[PDB]
């Protein structure tokens, strides 16, 4: 479907992981990635 | 962790709980308050009479 | 309210309703409402200058 | 009657266990 | 973290004077003088600004930045 | 009046800047990887084979580089500590050595040969985190306030606790159930520890050792050592009428036995000793360097050994018949051990093992060879050393067979609960004594320790003195040499022991010199000796860490120079006056004349525990007399780190002080500058931390005002309706709604997944859609399209976090999706996906939960007063006094006399005065501010002078008769909330071995009912209830038994008698039948006898 | 009902009341030392003079 | 109890016949005197006394 | 063999 967008922790590049590939970054040499925030609707109480 | 004084003497039982106590001078001498969450877990079986 | 940095965004929609101050402290219409008894200072004997 | 010690001969029971709470943070079932 | 919007005891809004208090501490003013000129009268809503640490500023240096 | 200098309080920061609090843990490692690493290298440098003497190995030099990581292939990049802490890696650096091996006929020198890795400290000299700036510390995602000093092994922080032990190379004289006994423990640089003891019974001395079978008279050992004439023996023993009458039995016993020559004595020793080469040779080698290893022998001369044994005999003679014994609780002799010496032993053992292993692999390949050249680089591995180090650090079980020692519980997980608990863990010191109830002396407070170990800082419970903490001013001496010391001693005019005879040592004027448990010689005029030695030490030629004392009871001078001693800086006085003046401190305030320059100008000096025994120290300057030798810098330094947070410690009582020291590490607060980046198992945060009004100088020394773990709140000490029970305290509903005491909990959930030896892998299903709508199923609701949960969502009870499918053996997969277990609904913060060192996928998730204070929470007053919440009082209550201020937390005045805490009222008063004026008041120990200048300042504003205010009750609406104590107080919130300390179980899982509820509240288990409560049920006389809740609701089983032959049958049928008539059934708990069927394997058949209960 | 710092306070006439007692105690204590030195304190019960 | 950090536990009888044995022997109103001395152990708390 | 982004239908 849509490529799963991931962000790095050193350069913060929005890349994508295709399938069973070495998990890394294409801009820097950092080997840890993070995830984006969900685009759903969450309910919070201000009490 | 044996069987003489570990299982026979211990013999831990179910249908129980433990919680921090709080003061409440609004009851009698033989009364105690039970939380709703704990009362929902505990069950007492009884036979139905007429 | 909050602090932001380059690469940050905050967007929300809040609902304002009617309530009384007994439910929550945010429904208090007055910041401070207090009273004081009137003082009284009564002398007994003529006092000296010093 | 031999000169023995109560501690090594008599093994520690639930009597000996002093139930006291301290901060100590940081099998087949069917 | 951040200055509370309202007081804890009475509930007076003291979150609208933190920047004013910061700007008043660099104009050759005394702590008590600045706190009395801000508008605080008693010690009910005066300890919220006097004894208050600012850690969100130190937490923004570790915040993710875009490049 | 005396000239006073109120400026010596700035010497303590200058002294702490160079070393002190936590820097010594790093100096112990920096000196270790620069000296001891080379010491063990020069220890084992040459190894040779046994097949043919042509092959040999040599070592040129060894060193350690910078922290590096070996990735996929031929890529070495600098790694960060946070990177290893997030990837669960290990912070280590390789060890580069220069080796030389002779293969074939020529010699090869291969430089830069890697042999293994080694862990590196967080704040070491070789690490990256050193000499940086806070702006650069923020770029590496590391807290600049982190003191460090721990090890990172597999993504956890491990700290090695300092352990205290008894000193070696010394003579101890103790008393036991029979009488007095002397002992000597010796341990040299090589691997041989010995413990000899001289015992006395019916006026006959005997020597006992581990290799000796029976006891041998000391006179026999004397004759065997080399002294032949019996007169010289008694001459060496002592020249006194009463020491000769006690040595008569030994002389007549030696005369009785046919032993008059050295050969006969050695033959007797050989016959007596048993070892599993004639008897004379083994008896001679047993006396040379076996019993006493700390006394070297040049060729075969036992003169020094004879002198030492004679001094020991004189000591045990002077001890017997008197009321003088030596105790082990004295801290002047007890030494400390850091993480350096343990690592030294471990590395030495590992290096010797590695040298002995490769020696054995290349000895059976040279004879049975097929080539002409043999390279040792190909037959080499670097995994054993790294694996051994990592396992020894992680497990913490130091097992050294070469040293023959086994220790457990040395390394512990660094507690990251708060900022004080993390620093206080580095100052914790554990003892070698086990959990013994009988011992009370070592646990009891000793008069020896003064300003070295904080008395108040100690855990409450079982360990009531076994765990101790260091003081603010404390330094551990490192290892040094003795060449220049003995040279200066010989130049002073010390006489050699080989010149004088045995009758001179008994002379009172004669004095003996002891240096690290070694007799240096005989000297006269010991006073001038000590004076000149102290002058030379103050000069700068000899190092400053050299202790020298004198003993008049024993008439000998002790010179201590071994590493691991306790010393704190002291100011020198000059006969009526301190050398430190105002002009010397003005320069320190300017920026010059630091602690080093003061030590080089003969202004201050270090003293040991035994060194301060022979000197007079004055507390203040008005107490300085003509006999005082040293002056205390600051008297508030005696308190510890956890004890420096208590306002007015002298005002409070010692039990309350200990309680507050124990609860200071329990209070939750801010951890550091990077708490959202780090992902630990359990983490607690506060919402709005306040600043303590009445702070301490120790607080500013550690900068605790930047990460406080508490909040200021208005307290009114008065009784309330019905919920002011001894420790119950009430809260304000309005303040709790405004946000007083809001806390957050953070839990970690980590999932690792890797490959196998075959082509079998793993995979994640992901979301599950139904046929009705295009929405995920209730089971996998938080699951995203990829297969992991999305951050910023809410997870309820019994919800799948990540889908994990594992192959059972095209292959059939079994679904094992991790399920979140919790009572409340948590929230997702972030998700991290990375690779481990074994090429395995690791997914970490941080779950947050915000909580509010409720009935059943534990709060503290930072004054040793812990209490549970009472009832939540609304805002219509909590009467105001004059302005409209409502009490935030009502305190009970009935617990004050029992606890006897006066510092709380003074704390409240000073806090009120400070918040009114607008400046923080100092409340340091043995000083601070008085109650007279603060009471007159509270009047200028317009309030009452001490504490009183007019309060009008809000419940009824009438003024109160008595006045109420109002003021701001610093409170703190602790752990053990009511939400977590609450569980119940009715019918859940059981065990398969014995049918009973499982242990623990996380596995849905029940509670245990022991004999403690069973005796109470028996005392009442109720038996039906006892069997109902030990047999009916615990384990109920039906078993069939035969009456003729008691045995266990089945379906009412016996297999022994082959008869269905005699049969019955009973209710027997599963435990009883379990024991009955388990006892049958011990050749025991329990035969029951069934009797008629009706008749 | 409440307690404050004013309840527990040294009295005016109390400071000099205990001062004289402490002075007399010290004046009686520093004499027994020289009494033991020169030889005094005839002891009735069987024990050590120390 | 100290009412500061105490954790007290609770049990629920399952058999109805044993429910009557804990009401007559293990009764709060019945057990008010102590067997050792013979004095009432349940009188009051310091607050009620004051 | 790693197989991700799976969507089963029922
Ligand atoms: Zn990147
Ligand atoms: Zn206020
Ligand atoms: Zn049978």
């Amino acid at each position: 479907q849509q490529p799963m967008i991931y962000i790095c922790g050193e350069c913060h590049t929005e890349n994508e992981i295709k399938s069973r590939d070495p998990i890394r970054c294409r801009e820097c040499g950092y080997r840890i990635m993070y995830k984006k925030r969900t685009k759903r609707l969450v309910v919070f109480d201000a009490r | 962790q044996g069987r003489f004084r570990g299982n026979l003497s211990g013999k831990r039982v179910d249908f129980s709980g433990r919680t921090v106590i709080s003061p409440d001078p609004n009851l009698r001498i033989d009364e105690v308050a039970v939380p709703v969450h704990v009362a929902k877990i505990l069950t007492f079986p009884e036979k139905v009479n007429k | 309210i909050a602090q932001l940095r380059p690469g940050q965004e905050i967007d929300l929609l809040m609902h304002c309703v009617k309530g009384i101050g007994k439910d929550h402290a945010k429904f208090s219409p007055v910041a401070t409402a207090s009273y004081r008894l009137l003082p009284d200072i009564t002398l007994l004997e003529p006092v000296e200058g010093e | 009657q031999e000169e023995y010690d109560e501690e090594e001969q008599e093994e520690e029971n639930d009597y000996i266990n002093s139930y006291f709470e301290d901060g100590d943070d940081f099998e087949a079932t069917y | 973290m951040i200055i509370p919007v309202r007081c804890f005891t009475c509930g007076k809004i003291v979150g609208n004077k933190w920047e004013a208090y910061l700007g008043l501490l660099q104009a050759e003013y005394t702590e008590g003088d600045a706190l009395d000129a801000l508008g605080l009268k008693r010690y009910c809503c005066r300890r919220m600004l006097l004894a208050h640490v600012d850690l969100i500023e130190k937490l923004l240096n570790y915040a993710p930045l875009e490049k | 009046p005396i000239p006073t200098v109120e400026e010596k309080w700035r010497l303590l920061p200058a002294f702490l800047k160079v070393k002190g609090l936590v820097k010594q843990h790093i100096d112990s490692f920096n000196y270790f990887i620069n000296v001891e690493i080379k010491k063990i290298m020069k220890a084992n440098e040459k190894v040779t084979s046994d097949a043919d003497p042509m092959w040999y190995l040599k070592y040129l030099n060894i060193y350690v580089g910078l922290p590096d990581v070996e990735e996929s292939f031929n890529v070495t990049r600098p790694v960060s500590p946070h990177e290893c802490r997030l990837r669960d890696m290990t912070y280590s650096a390789p060890i580069t050595v220069d080796i030389e091996y002779t293969r074939g006929s020529q010699r090869i020198i291969r430089n830069a040969l890697p042999i293994g890795r080694m862990p590196i400290m967080l704040r070491s000299s070789n690490c990256v985190l050193t000499g940086k700036t806070p702006a650069e510390f923020a770029k590496l995602n590391e807290c600049p306030l982190d003191p460090g000093g721990y090890f990172i092994v597999k993504g956890v922080e491990k700290v090695i606790l300092i352990q205290e032990q008894l000193s070696k190379n010394r003579i101890i004289v103790e008393a036991d159930r029979k009488g007095a006994v002397g002992a000597s423990v010796t341990s040299s640089t090589h691997e041989k520890k010995s413990r000899t003891n001289m015992a006395v019974k019916q006026g006959r001395f005997y020597l006992r050792h581990n290799t000796l079978s029976e006891d041998i008279p000391i006179v026999i050992i004397f004759k065997a050592m080399g002294v032949e004439s019996d007169q010289e023996i008694v001459q060496m023993i002592g020249t006194e009428e009463h020491v000769m009458a006690a040595f008569g039995p030994s002389l007549e016993e030696c005369q009785k036995a046919q032993i008059f020559t050295q050969m006969q004595a050695l033959k007797y020793i050989g016959n007596k000793v048993r070892r599993q080469k004639t008897k004379i040779e083994e008896a001679r080698e047993l006396l040379a360097s076996t019993i006493l290893t700390h006394v070297p022998v040049k060729e075969f001369n036992f003169r020094a050994k004879c002198i030492y044994t004679a001094v020991m005999v004189r000591r045990v003679i002077l001890a017997q018949g008197d009321n003088k014994v030596d105790d082990r609780d004295y801290y002047g002799n007890k030494r400390l051990e850091l993480a350096g010496q343990l690592l030294s032993l471990l590395f030495e053992d590992l290096f010797k093992k590695f040298n002995s292993e490769m020696k054995k692999i290349a000895d059976q390949v040279i004879p049975k060879q097929r080539a002409a050249q043999f390279d040792v680089v190909k037959h080499m591995r670097q995994d054993q050393i790294t694996n051994g180090m990592v396992n020894a650090i992680s497990t913490g079980n130091w097992s050294l067979k070469r040293f023959k020692m086994d220790r457990q519980g040395v390394t512990q997980v660094l507690s990251r609960l708060s900022y004080i608990s993390a620093l206080g863990m580095m100052t914790r010191i554990s003892s070698q004594f086990e959990k013994t109830r009988k011992v009370s002396g070592p646990r009891s407070l000793q008069p020896s320790q003064w300003g070295m170990l904080c008395p108040s800082d100690t855990p409450e419970g079982e360990a009531c003195g076994l765990v101790k903490n260091l003081a603010l001013m404390t330094h551990i001496t490192t290892d040094m040499e003795d060449g220049p010391i003995v040279k200066l001693a010989s130049n002073l005019g010390v006489e050699d022991v080989n010149l004088l005879c045995g009758e001179e040592l008994s002379y009172p004027n004669v004095f003996l010199v002891f240096l690290n448990g070694n007799i240096l010689g005989v000297i006269r005029d010991h006073k001038k000796l000590v004076n000149t030695f102290r002058l030379m030490r103050r000069a700068g030629y000899i190092n400053e860490f050299v202790s020298i004392s004198t003993n008049l009871t024993d008439r000998c001078v002790y010179i201590s120079s071994d590493g691991g001693r306790l010393c704190r800086p002291y100011i020198i006085v000059k006969k009526q006056k301190p050398a430190v003046t105002n002009k010397h401190m003005e320069e320190l305030a300017q920026g010059y004349r630091n602690f080093e320059d003061f030590l080089h100008e003969s202004l201050v000096e270090y003293l040991d525990v035994n060194e301060e025994n022979d000197c007079n120290i004055a507390l203040y300057e008005h107490t300085i007399n003509k006999d005082t030798t040293h002056l205390e810098i600051e008297p508030f330094t005696l308190l510890g780190v956890c004890a420096g947070l208590i306002p007015y410690p002298h005002h409070n009582q010692s039990p309350r002080n200990t309680y507050q020291c124990a609860m200071g590490k329990q209070a939750m607060g801010t951890i550091g500058y990077n708490q959202r980046n780090r992902i630990d198992t359990l983490m607690y945060l506060l919402a709005y931390p306040q600043k303590p009004m009445v702070k301490t100088k120790t607080i500013e020394l550690i900068e605790f005002e930047k990460l406080p773990a508490g909040q200021n709140a208005t307290v009114a000490v008065m009784s309330y309706s019905g919920y002011d029970i001894e420790d119950a305290l009430v809260l304000n509903k309005a303040s709790l709604d405004r946000g007083f005491g809001r806390c957050l909990v953070y839990k970690n959930a980590k999932c690792t997944l890797k490959r196998y030896t075959n082509q079998t892998f793993d995979k994640v299903m992901g979301p599950m859609l139904d046929a009705a709508t295009r929405k995920p199923i209730w089971r996998h609701e938080i699951l995203d399209a990829d297969g992991i949960c999305s951050p910023g969502e809410k997870v309820e009870n019994k919800q799948v976090l990540v889908n994990k499918s594992m192959p059972t053996v095209q292959p059939q997969y079994k679904d094992v999706p991790i399920t979140y277990k919790g009572a409340t609904d948590s929230y997702i913060e972030k998700v991290m996906i990375s690779s481990n060192a074994e090429d395995a996928f690791l997914i970490k998730m941080l779950l947050r939960q915000t909580r509010r204070p409720e009935i059943g929470d534990k709060f503290s007053s930072r004054h040793g007063q812990k209490g549970v919440c009472g009832l939540i009082v609304p805002q219509e209550d909590m009467p105001f006094c004059d302005s409209g201020i409502c009490p935030d937390i009502i305190m009970n005045p009935h617990g004050f006399p029992s606890r006897m805490t006066v510092g709380k009222l003074i704390e409240l008063l000073a806090g009120k005065a400070g918040v009114l004026d607008g400046r923080f008041h100092y409340g340091t120990a043995f000083g601070g501010s008085k109650v007279k200048d603060v009471c007159e300042d509270l009047v200028r504003h317009g309030y009452n002078y001490l504490g009183k205010d007019y309060v009008t009750s809000g419940i009824t609406g009438e003024p109160l008769e008595a006045y109420i104590y109002f003021g701001p107080v610093y409170y703190q919130k602790l752990k053990h909330m009511v939400l977590d300390k609450m569980h119940a179980r009715a019918r859940g899982p059981r065990a398969v071995l014995t049918r009973q509820p499982t242990e623990g509240r996380s596995r849905d288990g029940g509670l245990r009912l022991g004999e403690m409560e069973r005796d109470c049920l028996i005392g009442y006389g109720a038996s039906m209830l006892l069997l109902e809740r030990l047999m009916i609701s615990s384990d109920a089983f039906e078993v069939d038994v035969c009456g003729q032959c008691g045995l266990l049958g089945y379906s009412g049928w016996c297999h022994y008698c082959k008869s269905s008539c005699h049969v019955s059934s009973l209710r027997i708990p599963y435990a009883c039948k379990l024991l009955f069927q388990e006892l049958q394997s011990m050749n025991i058949i329990p035969r029951l006898k069934l009797s008629k209960y009706n008749e | 009902f409440s307690i404050g710092i004013g309840d527990v306070t040294p009295g005016q006439g109390l400071l000099k009341a205990k001062y004289e007692l402490l002075n007399a105690g010290y004046k009686k204590c520093d004499e027994y030392i020289e009494a033991l030195n020169t030889g005094k304190l005839q002891q009735q019960p069987g024990c050590t003079a120390e | 109890a100290d009412f500061d950090g105490d954790e007290m536990n609770l049990h629920l009888p399952q058999t109805e016949e044993a429910k009557a044995e804990a009401l007559v022997l293990m009764g709060t109103k019945a057990n008010l005197v102590t067997p050792r001395n013979g004095e009432p152990l349940i009188a009051a708390i310091q607050d009620f006394l004051t | 063999m790693w197989y991700l982004k799976g969507t089963v239908q029922s």
